């Protein structure tokens, strides 16, 4: 029971982290300089 | 044109200040792509607020594509709230309108999971 519970922590610190990834990706494309291949 | 729905489509704020500035203009935003989707639709979709609200500005009339979706119905697939308000407290008439088979923005909001 233990161990499941640790994964289910560390299965939810892991998808936080993909999350603030994905805006901070967002927030790559929200500003670029896309003029050669515009 | 088609740099139109690529900077819309992704958050491109600046961008849209610069090339909506002739108010003349008007057919440009209400075209349509190859599903028909409007650029309200492509930014509710992915994740942009500035953008739709600065068309909203626009008075953006509100269109609807293929499939009958809507701009609320695009915004709720994705959880964005922040779309939703700044959608919502402009009219409220957006609300109960009706996509191809009968779902509404609640049917979809529930189907995501926000």
């Amino acid at each position: 029971e233990m161990e499941i519970l640790k994964q289910k922590y560390r299965l939810k610190d892991l998808t936080f982290l993909l999350e603030k990834q994905h805006e901070l990706i967002k927030l790559i494309i929200q500003k670029m300089e896309i003029i050669s291949e515009t | 044109k088609s740099p139109l729905h690529f900077a819309a489509s992704y958050g491109r704020i600046n961008t849209c200040q610069r090339l909506l500035q002739d108010i003349s203009d008007t057919r440009l935003l209400n075209e349509g792509d190859l599903h028909g989707m409007t650029p309200l639709h492509l930014a509710a979709k992915n994740g942009h607020d500035k953008v739709v609200q600065l068309l909203l500005k626009k008075g953006a009339l509100f269109l609807s594509d293929h499939n009958g979706w809507t701009a609320l119905h695009h915004a709720s697939m994705g959880g964005y709230t922040q779309t939703m308000k700044v959608i919502l407290d402009t009219n409220l008439k957006c609300t109960d309108r009706l996509d191809e088979d009968g779902n509404t923005a609640l049917h979809f909001a529930a189907r995501e999971g926000h």
